């Protein structure tokens, strides 16, 4: 039992890079809206001035 | 960017129209003061005449 968590010492590391993987999604959602916002204070921003 | 073309180059036209409205308006007032030496310097008509 000693001599074998080796072989999920793999299995669940993918598993984080899987979480890391799905860390796509709010870095995607947190760099759009705020895009967004840059964009809308840019144009907003300009045409009032 | 913006903020500055949007200004400065239409100031060219502005500090020029800033002095029109004003100037032209002037000159229907010079034709007056200077028209008035028909009188002011035409004492004759109860002094020296």
């Amino acid at each position: 039992k000693k001599g074998w968590d080796i072989l999920t010492k793999s299995a669940d590391m993918f598993i984080n890079d899987l979480t890391s993987r799905i860390d796509s999604g709010v870095n995607d959602v947190r760099g759009f809206f705020t895009g967004l916002a840059s964009d809308l204070n840019e144009w907003g921003g300009n045409v009032a001035s | 960017d913006a903020r500055e073309w949007g200004t400065n180059l239409i100031d060219k036209f502005t500090g020029g129209i800033r002095s029109k409205i004003s100037g032209l308006r002037n000159w229907l007032s010079e034709l007056r003061n200077i028209g008035a030496e028909v009188g002011i310097d035409v004492p004759t008509i109860g002094g020296g005449g």
